[PDB]
């Protein structure tokens, strides 16, 4: 396929972490007028390390909300963000043009692989 | 109009709390930030607004101190209202042949409003009046550290005209900045006060309105904004005797020894004036 | 209906006791926090519905006392009723062409709804009345020190539908703040007041729904929640005498000598109130 | 239905000894507690749980007593049953389209079962029937002085299925509270009771379940459970004439002179009400 | 990038005992419907101060159950505990958004390594 499991590239990861928080928020919580995506990519582009820690929190209590349920995806997005978080030493401050560029590249790649049926 | 006789410049502070200082237009209503630092913005035209209100509230629309833009209002009919005022026919897209005549109807602009005394305008339109540079200039403020813009929920237990449920039958969204101190700076020029006319009165009575600005500004999402810091400095001659870049750097903001977690107070950040160069004077009463 | 004459600014102090002041609609129902500090947070939109709620109990929706925001109202229809009662004919999407049919249907409503009155609206929809910004309104409510919210979990001994699982036990959850201080400010402009004839027997009722606002609306999931302060800053000039945040800032709350441990009563806080300054009057309402 | 015409305010004392007076879903069933102090608690969920549990038992289902959450009901076919005694095709997920109807039907659900006049209800299921608030409404139980729970492990000589294991002698547990005074506050309201149809009568069989709450409520996870004190404040008029706090704080619970150890016995609490503002009577049904 | 026992960062040390705390709790009380992370996750990282001490004591009792039980796992986690707690200097009062982001960042590579082997 398209996307790269094995990119281990700050941005990419970062990318890709920024798209399955908003799957598990779209699953936790259908029906909502706006996604992370909407809200929190300007901000989540422009300092990472000031708001990803608060969109993981979110992305918990999400998470907490499909537990529940007997049906159990879930869990598969907590491993799946126990898996792109390993790659990561620390937050970036700020990122660079290019730098945001391939973090779109990489969440629009995690986007389309969590919407195969 | 004796215009004013020295060259100011002056630094402004000023923070909100679980506020919208300024909302961008073409990103849903969030607060301006920096795409790259996230430091939030607020564009000079907010704060000459802001302005502009406070000048209009405090005299009511007397002489010599109306406001051109105002409120939903047509400025083709206001440059009309000039050239009457003028004895002059409006009716050439082009300014008046006579420079002498094209000279009054912008004097005339300049004394009659307020604003464009005071920030300039520019009046070529299908009657035209002319430009005006403006003698007070003020550039983008910028928080001192990066902000993180917060979109809160609510919701409403009423509907307009009807809803698909007749469950969430209104929900809403409100963006709110939790803190952020902001720094402005501003030049005021002589030579185009001397131009326009922009006078000691009017020099007061801007200074009345950065101190005050906030104070009949409050409103369901602008939060608690208040004015803290107001530095003017004041050149001894016309043209001025030190570089802008060197008197902003006297005022400078810092943490101090509250760095336990995020700002959340003016008490969180500590500001320190220099001596000012040979030729300049600081007044920091504001 | 004369408005009121003088400039007010209020210090609201209210706490919860093993309750949810106000729900998160995003985070589940988690009670309103601050993620960066972890202080508790209420909108002011909770509030004024309160006050709202007080208005319309204690009034009975007597003459020129109704509320906008009602229950399942339609509030479209208010506006055709507007514009019936004010005698035109409403256009699809704007005001009356003339501004006296605009200022009189506008008119109308601010001054026989009190929320219009006080907090003002935004009414432009396919019937348009226009927009009243209200001289009353309040910021976000924030607790003293951080709330840690406890999920409780509740179990139910009945079922809702029939199913293959489904006479069988349930389970669901509450959300619940073990206790918190917060402080809520608020402003009172005499100009708007002026524009929508907010009067004195208006800020009376309104000093009374801040007060006992909290006295009627106990339910399943509020808990237990009370005001203990309300000190009021009454200025000698219709424009004020000295700046808001000087005197939000003569209200210090802190901690009580002795108590160290986390707070779990009023008895837990001291709250002191500094001198106002000399054109400013301070009551202590409460 | 001649609804109440008071407000009441009452605060209830009961204790538990060597007993769990309400199970944590959470920490193995464990006693609640919270957990930043200890104080153990009780919600008002297990409260009204037993309220229902003593009616059902005292009325045995009278033609207005009836409980709308039993062990073997399921909540839509109930709902269904009121759509049938007003004649109506219920729509899958939304109320009459008159509101007459759907106010003919919630009347008619509060009338006959007797813990939605009381506590409230939610029934906005597929068989929608609106929403009742309730007059009565209790916060959660909140232990004096901190609770320590322990665990206590049991055998048990039979083994519950063949395994080959087997001796296998099951360690089962039981979790014990050794002694904790718990004070209950609560409100009613006039006004939800007007709407309600909550009646005298009503009133009297609430204070009687108060009284003999937990007389009936025997078993094995439950020691010696008893209610104690039952302070009931009735304002003089449909609305409050003292804030809610200000009553409760009359009643004050303090270690009685002579006991230093950890609390194990009613003895070694002292209970005394102080004196009750002059619009408010205070009468001690226990 | 994964799991550095060295890192010697206090938020990052802070995130490695709330995964170890939470491991712990999950073992010695099953079925629970809420975790000790979907509770306190964001208490924690807000002000580890006032939420951490009461966590460990809790933990404390935990440790104590399952070590009464002949199985163990709560050896290791108790010394876990120990040696992260001897590096951390003092709990602070509260935490820069960038510390909270580091701090998730330690908690998940903690958590992953817990259930790895």
């Amino acid at each position: 396929v398209s996307l790269d499991p094995a990119r281990t590239d700050r941005p990419y990861l970062l990318g890709r972490l920024f798209a399955v928080l908003e799957k598990a928020q779209e699953d936790a919580v259908p029906g909502a007028n706006a996604t992370i995506k909407d809200r929190y990519l300007a901000s989540a582009s422009a300092n990472p390390g000031q708001v990803f820690h608060m969109l993981l929190k979110n992305a918990s209590n999400h998470t907490a909300k499909l537990r529940k349920d007997p049906e159990r995806k879930a869990i598969h997005y907590e491993i799946m963000m126990q898996e792109i978080i390993d790659n990561i030493s620390d937050f970036p401050v700020t990122m660079s043009s290019d730098e945001q560029g391939l973090f779109m590249i990489g969440y629009y790649h995690q986007r389309k692989a969590l919407f195969t049926k | 109009m004796t215009a004013i006789a020295n060259r100011y410049e002056f630094v402004l502070l000023f923070d909100v709390e679980n506020g919208n200082p300024n909302g961008d237009p073409d990103a849903g209503n969030m607060p301006r930030i920096d795409p790259e630092t996230g430091h939030g913005l607020v564009t000079d035209v907010c704060l000459k607004r802001k302005i502009r209100n406070h000048v209009a509230l405090t005299k009511e629309g007397a002489e010599r101190f109306n406001i051109y833009i105002q409120e939903k209002a047509i400025l083709n009919e206001t440059h009309e209202r000039a050239y009457t005022a003028c004895d002059l026919k409006p009716e050439p897209k082009k300014l008046p042949k006579k420079v002498e005549d094209a000279k009054r109807v912008t004097d005339w602009m300049c004394t009659n409003f307020y604003d464009i005394r005071t920030f300039g305008a520019v009046m070529t339109t299908e009657v035209n009046c002319g430009q005006v540079r403006g003698p007070v200039q003020m550039a983008f403020a910028r928080s001192v550290e990066p902000v993180v813009p917060q979109e809160v929920s609510i919701t409403r237990m009423a509907v307009t005209t009807k809803a698909e449920a007749e469950d969430n039958r209104t929900m809403g969204r409100k963006h709110i900045v939790p803190y952020g101190l902001y720094v402005a700076h501003g030049f005021i020029s002589a030579p185009l006060a001397e131009k326009t006319g922009f006078s000691d009165e009017d020099l007061t009575l801007f200074w009345d309105a950065l101190v005050n600005m906030f104070e009949h500004d409050r409103s369901a999402a602008r939060g608690l904004m208040s004015s803290r810091k107001l530095i003017v400095f004041k050149h001894q001659n016309r043209l001025g005797n030190a570089p802008a870049h060197k008197l902003f750097d006297l005022v400078k903001v810092s943490r101090a020894e509250g760095s336990s977690g995020p700002a959340r107070s003016f008490a969180d950040y500590a500001v320190t004036v220099g001596q000012a160069p040979e030729g300049v004077e600081v007044k920091e009463m504001l």
